[PDB]
RNA sequence: AGCGGCCGCCACCA
RNA sequence: AGUUCGGCCAUCCUACGGCGGAAACUCCUUAACUCGUUCCGAAUUAAGAAGAGAAGCGCCGUCAGGCCCCGCCAGUACUGCGAUCGGAGACGUCGUGGGAACACGGGGUGCCGAACC
RNA sequence: ACCCCCCCCUCCGGCCCCGCCGCCCGCGCCCCAGCCCCGUGCCCCCUGCCCGAGGCGGCCCCCGCCCGGGAGGACCACCC
RNA sequence: CCUGCUACACCGGACCGCAGGCGUCCCACGGCGGGCUCAGCGAGGACCCUCCCGCGGAGCAGAAGGGCACAAGCCCGCCCGACCCGCGCCCCCCGUGCCGGCGCGGGCCGCGAAAGCGGGGCCUACCGAUCCUUCGCCGCCCCGGCCGCGGGCGCGGAGGUGGCAGAAAAGUUACCACAGGGAUAACUGGCUUGUGGCCGCCGAGCGCCCGCAGCGACGCGGCUUUUUGAUCCUUCGAUGUCGGCUCUUCCUACCGUCCGCGCGCACCGGCGCGGAAGCGUCGGAUUGUUCACCCGUUCAAGGGAUCGUGAGCUGGGUUUAGACCGUCGUGAGACGGUUAGUUUUACCCUACUGGCCCCGGGGCCAGAGCACGGCGGGCCAGUACGGAGGAACGCCCGCCGCG
RNA sequence: CGCGAGGGCCGCACCCGGCGCUGGCGCGACGUGAUUUCUGCCCAGUGCCAGACCGUCACCGUGAAGCGAUCCGCCGAAGCCCUGGUAAACGGCGGGAGUAAUGACUCUCUUAAGGUAGCCAAAUGCCUCGUCGGGCAAUUUCCGACGGCAUGAAUGGACCAACGAGGAUCCCACUGUCCCGAGCCGCGCCUCCGCGAGCCUCCAGCCUCGGGAACGGGCGAGGGCCGGCCAGCGGGGCAAG
RNA sequence: GCCCGCCGCGGUGCUGACGCGCAGAUCGCUCGUCGGAGCCGGGCAUGGGGGCGAAAGACUCAUCGAACCGCCUGGUAGCUGGUUGCCUCCGAAAUGUCUCCCAGGACAGCCGCCGCCCGCAGUUGCGGCCCGUAGAGCGCUGGCCGGCGGCCGCCCCCCAAACUCCGAAGGGCCGCGCCGCCCCGCCCUGGCCUGGGCGGGGCGGGCGAAUGCGGGCGGCGCGUGGGCCCCUCCUGGUAAGCAGGACGGGCGAGGCGGGACGAUCCGGACGCCGGGCCAGGGUGCGCCGCCGGGGCCGGAACGGCGUCGGCCGCGGCCGGCCCGGAAAAUGGAGCGCGCCGGAGCCCCGGACCCGCGCCCGGCCGCCGCGCGCGGCGGGUAGGAGGCCGCAGA
């Protein structure tokens, strides 16, 4: 029911989203983008890992769903369902067309019908991210390895200096918490206000 | 193209500038114009009478007629191997006085002024395209020592 | 059969071969299109100037 | 466009 | 300092607290006449001087929102010209020119012109 | 290793030996090692430029059919 | 004809490119002046009313984009610039026409205290030559004169050409044509590889247990040109266009036989992998068939060579002219089935197969050619192995195919 | 189906002709195609026909007006229109829902009428090598049944003894069709004496790969090769016509 | 209008012979019919859009879905073929608009020739105005994952050809010599003693970026209106040696060397010679030309305790060059032979080989010239000048 994925690998067309001009698009395969334990506080999971793209290409939503299930299932075995939070970074927003052979007209009136969706990714862009505690730190790179075999091309697995899905480094974050100057949201941490009406 | 009406392809050039909508200020009507003057054409998109075609936006011409309500402007226009002198009639909201010869009148006034002053020898009044620098000394008592840095990734 | 529809490939080179011409010097001063009420007063003024008048 | 009472019959150089 | 008429149209706007008034502007008092309100003297038109700094207006304030300037962001993103440079390609590199934005941190918060008191 | 190469087997330019019975041409020999390489890292360098035996290696030349039969056969050829 | 995008910041820029629109509608839905402020949130009020804030989030005939707040929107008053006479420019563009717009000189008007504004409906689309006909001014001519009818002419509108720079126009040919075209289809070949076919990588799972003996979802990466498409480069003064028969040679992506390893391999029999293209892969029933489907045997792989092979054949199919049926057509006729229908020429050149251009007897060998596979029986042995069943190295004896 | 002669059908430039030396048991125009057994429903459409003068529909003629040209009225043949008839004229001849695995049954929308008697995967059935049965070791063929892409009644339906250089399947007998080929005869071929042409021809005539108008005898690179001829042969010369 | 069968009359099958024939339809065997709607001979009748037809569009003297003969007629063709001596000077287009236009034309462009007349630029610099693309972003019109706190507020992952508050590179248009100061004359516009336009005088001045270089106007006319390729930038399509657009360049219409081989790639653009220098590519032998020095030893995902070199702490990540992944049909191609501490790959340095391409010298022709000499030379379609040869007056 699908062409082999080599038929839509590279970014050759201008982006073509579903809109009031494009209609009849089938539903993508991936619909959950935040798995694991997303409601855990910012202070719980200080470790973060990524899977950076090594190519400028297109990833299908069928492949995004395969890589989500591979990674998630592996960690939920070695470490339990609540030691990690896994986020899929890229979203499938681009529509690919097909000019369907069967009377048969060939290249006359060859503008094709919607057939699928793909995500448009660039060099060094993250595709998956994980934040976890220390009890899972050993097995995250094993689950990222699983996902890599579902994605076309060359991918790189790296460990970040940031604190979780926050924006400070661990040493930076530690000190800011050490003196007080750092705000807390739910699972994200910000800085002192220092602007606007004093209190009331 | 496949469709070529008078105001085709005008979605951005005829639109107003951000927070610059509404009526034109009244300097548009208190300026004095004279025969032979240079002007710029810029279309104001809120005034629809005597509004020139999009080709003429951003050109510079010369006044040939002073009418009761509109001005007559001459534009040199290239057509496929020759230049044509075109004449158009445009209302005041689309014309502004041009400074294309402003620099030349300042210099002509400045050369006759600096001649009157004579500095007993007359100074050189030709414009000079920037020359190579002359010889000079510079101190190196306090000198900084830089070098390439290591890759960080 | 089908043939080519359009190109401008060689046209800027043909446009340049004889130079880009310029309009006649006298087109810049043509009276065509000037106000008639200005062109009437222009004739009247000269006809009554002995230095300019050309009446016999 | 023409007679008759939407129907008939008949007309026809930008 | 004030009023009438203007230029440029927020460094002038919006919100909330204040402080002021000799003169000036305002609020304010009136329904005979003038003229007026899909009904209404609210508005507006006419006629006035008992009362006011409560408003509008002028001034001051605020880790105020906006707006305006500078620095950083950054010789980074991108790009003109040249290459028998690399790579299966997708893309990147070097030589020679041009060069951002967002974000971020500090500063600021109408002036010019005619006539009259 | 049913594969591949050689033998056996089919064709076969050329050549050699033997039967019958002359010409011409050239002048130069250790071997074996390269992480023993046994004392090296040379000689030759005039094919006429003044060279021109014997031995040792080369070269040339040398051999009918017709006719009739057949185990042979289009014609020829082949075997007698 | 028109809007936005394609289009890569002057202008310009292609496609049977993308999302759409137009052949109308309105004496007010028009002109002018004055007044007013919209959509709505919030908060109130017997079972629409009020205040407050309100950059337009409303409205402006109908596509889309742009424009507009004491207004270009709404309401009221008075009106007909939705006029007459004469010129010029802009867009498209050859700087020709047409649609559409804009700027002026002179008449006559509308509204307004006045300055002003007004040649429709805010701007970008909403439309039409010559000849003829018809109507409206103010005049001139009817040529030998004059008068009355009538006819013609100078100017301007209307009646229409949408295939919109504007002929007056139905089919069929299987009875056939002519000039040409590889500028252009039906068949080989070429580029491509979606589709077909073949091969990897990962490891959710299955497999009593046990992811990898054998398997392997979701996904991802390739190769091939034995399918079918896509395209139109070569061939239309012609490359004979299906299959079968006959005959030869080649590929390996290997079905049986050979040699090694592995097993969820006791034996027997199966299965998986590597090397290997020498030999073998057959006889028939129905079909033109390639394909398929059954019966039988020593149990039976897949392909290429101009979809190998028509001056080698055959001519069943398809594929002229006769004829029949069904559906369709007013008709001549058209298209799923059916039957009858001429297969021409080598003596040239090369290739190939043999043969020749007279030269003793016996030999040697450079080059070239090439050929022994497969299936059984007896003994081993009813033994090893394990109850039922049931092998092997070796030697010897036959058969089949080929030579 | 038309016509009783003063007619009908046809010829023909004109005058004049054929059927006709004829007369309804005749002449002319069409369809079906011996016999046997049959030939159902529809006149709304198209075609044809006869009976009525409603509307329309010519010139001529006639009235009113005009200087006259002319303008407007009235009059009104056939035809059409209207009223009927006609299918062995052309042609046409059904949907949905339930109801004892079927549906006698019922309600329903509908036509000018809704295919009757019969026949059938037919020389007419797409699906399709239909299903079942016969026959064979084995049958996309054949025969017999069953019931419709798109069977069917002088578009003639069904059946038929005799007849056919007509299209099919099977059996006995017969055989070189074949397994699988072998031997022989005459005449050509072949050699010789005599005689003696046609077609065709840029120039030439050995291969492999590359590139190239994408399949070369010639061009780039490699591998072969004295030269001259015969009997045969059909791979190539994109052989000839 | 019965059956077997001879002559006769016909023509079934062999898809036999022949098929450069015996023959522009024949021959062999086999076969239909043979008392009848049977076969044969002579005379006579019907004539071309007509005849005649047991009906095949058959036959009408080898001619028939309209005979033959002469003329109209050398019928018309936007279509195929051909179109005849030399040298010299110049030199294109395959595009816009309209067309019963789409294999054709007219008008414009491009080019030639003939002229005639008295500053300039396909460039940089300096100055003034214009644009909404790449990038960036989520305020606007839309789209989209989640987390905290009381429908609402703060954070947050990810987006747009028909979103844009910001905004390049890059382009585009205009200007760069005559100015000042007082007066005087003429006539629509103003309250006026106002303005504005066109002219006259008297005065002071004065050549105000770089670089190169002579410029402008007309007449008459032809060929062309199928293009294609490269580099960058794009659109449809799985893709294509596919189809459609853009600035600049090329082939067309460009010789020579090199890329083994090719219309277009790398160099270089051309009269006839002699000498020199050398671009691009290369330098074991074919085949003109090489040495020295430092290292190493077609194709995807994915694997490698092959070898050499790194970075971060036995381990983990990498780089160079190699190995596996890597299957086609006649015998065959890193050009061949061959090489492999090279005759291979990367880098450094000194040479060498040769395109009349550049330099110097001579000669030819053309265009110029202080008349001393100087610069130049390709060419399809097309145009112009000077001549060679033929027959006759
Ligand atoms: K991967
Ligand atoms: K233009
Ligand atoms: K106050
Ligand atoms: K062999
Ligand atoms: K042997
Ligand atoms: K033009
Ligand atoms: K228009
Ligand atoms: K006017
Ligand atoms: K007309
Ligand atoms: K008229
Ligand atoms: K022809
Ligand atoms: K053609
Ligand atoms: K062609
Ligand atoms: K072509
Ligand atoms: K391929
Ligand atoms: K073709
Ligand atoms: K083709
Ligand atoms: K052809
Ligand atoms: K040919
Ligand atoms: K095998
Ligand atoms: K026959
Ligand atoms: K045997
Ligand atoms: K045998
Ligand atoms: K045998
Ligand atoms: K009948
Ligand atoms: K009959
Ligand atoms: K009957
Ligand atoms: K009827
Ligand atoms: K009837
Ligand atoms: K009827
Ligand atoms: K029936
Ligand atoms: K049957
Ligand atoms: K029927
Ligand atoms: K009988
Ligand atoms: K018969
Ligand atoms: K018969
Ligand atoms: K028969
Ligand atoms: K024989
Ligand atoms: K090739
Ligand atoms: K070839
Ligand atoms: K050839
Ligand atoms: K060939
Ligand atoms: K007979
Ligand atoms: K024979
Ligand atoms: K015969
Ligand atoms: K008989
Ligand atoms: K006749
Ligand atoms: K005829
Ligand atoms: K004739
Ligand atoms: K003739
Ligand atoms: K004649
Ligand atoms: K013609
Ligand atoms: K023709
Ligand atoms: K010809
Ligand atoms: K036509
Ligand atoms: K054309
Ligand atoms: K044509
Ligand atoms: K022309
Ligand atoms: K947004
Ligand atoms: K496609
Ligand atoms: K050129
Ligand atoms: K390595
Ligand atoms: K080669
Ligand atoms: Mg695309
Ligand atoms: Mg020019
Ligand atoms: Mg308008
Ligand atoms: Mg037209
Ligand atoms: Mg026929
Ligand atoms: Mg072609
Ligand atoms: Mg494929
Ligand atoms: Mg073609
Ligand atoms: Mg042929
Ligand atoms: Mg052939
Ligand atoms: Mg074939
Ligand atoms: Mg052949
Ligand atoms: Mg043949
Ligand atoms: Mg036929
Ligand atoms: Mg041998
Ligand atoms: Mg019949
Ligand atoms: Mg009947
Ligand atoms: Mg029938
Ligand atoms: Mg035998
Ligand atoms: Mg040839
Ligand atoms: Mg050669
Ligand atoms: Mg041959
Ligand atoms: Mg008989
Ligand atoms: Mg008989
Ligand atoms: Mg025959
Ligand atoms: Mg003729
Ligand atoms: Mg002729
Ligand atoms: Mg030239
Ligand atoms: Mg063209
Ligand atoms: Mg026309
Ligand atoms: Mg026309
Ligand atoms: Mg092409
Ligand atoms: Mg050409
Ligand atoms: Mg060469
Ligand atoms: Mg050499
Ligand atoms: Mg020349």
């Amino acid at each position: 029911g699908r062409r082999p994925a080599r038929c839509y690998r590279y970014q050759k067309n201008k982006p073509y989203p579903k809109s009031r001009f494009c209609r009849g698009v089938p539903d993508p395969k991936i619909r959950y983008f935040d798995l694991g334990n997303r409601r855990a506080k910012v202070n719980d999971f200080p470790y973060c890992f990524h899977l950076l793209s090594g190519e400028k290409e297109q990833v299908s939503s069928e492949a995004l769903e395969a890589c989500r299930i591979a990674c998630n299932k592996y960690i939920a075995k070695k470490a339990g369902k609540d030691s990690f939070h896994l986020r899929i970074r890229v979203h499938p927003f681009h529509v690919i067309r097909i000019n369907k052979m069967l009377l048969q007209t060939g290249m006359r009136g060859a503008w094709g019908k919607p057939q699928g969706t793909v995500a448009r990714v660039s060099i060094g862009q993250p595709l998956l991210s994980v934040r976890c505690r220390a009890s899972a730190k050993d097995y995250v790179k094993d689950a990222l390895r699983r996902a890599k075999f579902k994605i076309p091309g060359r991918q790189a697995i790296v460990e970040s200096r940031n604190w979780g899905f926050t924006e400070f480094t661990k040493e930076e974050y530690e000190d800011l918490r050490e003196r007080g100057e750092l705000q807390y949201d739910g699972n994200n941490a910000h800085r002192i206000s220092r602007k606007g009406p004093l209190n009331l | 193209t496949h469709s070529q009406g008078y105001r085709c392809k005008t979605r951005y050039c005829f639109a107003r500038k951000f927070r610059r909508h509404g009526m034109a200020n009244l300097t548009t009507y208190n300026r004095v114009y004279k025969l032979g003057q240079y002007v710029n054409i810029k279309v104001n998109g809120a005034y629809h009478k005597g509004m020139p075609h999009r080709y003429y936006n951003g050109r510079t011409g010369t006044i040939f007629n002073i009418g009761p309500r509109a001005l007559g402007v001459q534009i040199q226009k290239r057509v496929r191997g020759r230049i044509m002198l075109k004449r158009i009639n445009v209302r005041l909201e689309h014309v502004h006085p041009s400074d294309c010869r402003k620099n030349h009148l300042e210099r002509v006034a400045a050369n006759d002024a600096a001649r009157r002053l004579a500095g007993q020898p007359v100074p050189c009044l030709k414009r000079q395209n920037a020359l190579p620098r002359a010889a000079h000394v510079v101190s190196i008592a306090s000198a900084i020592d830089i070098t390439p840095l290591k890759y960080d990734g | 059969a089908k043939l080519k529809n359009h190109t401008s490939k060689n046209q800027n080179r043909k446009d340049h071969r004889n130079g880009i011409k310029k309009p006649k010097k006298s087109a810049y001063t043509s009276h065509k299109g000037m106000c008639p009420k200005y062109l009437r007063n222009l004739r009247r003024s000269r006809a009554n100037d002995p230095r300019q008048s050309l009446r016999p």
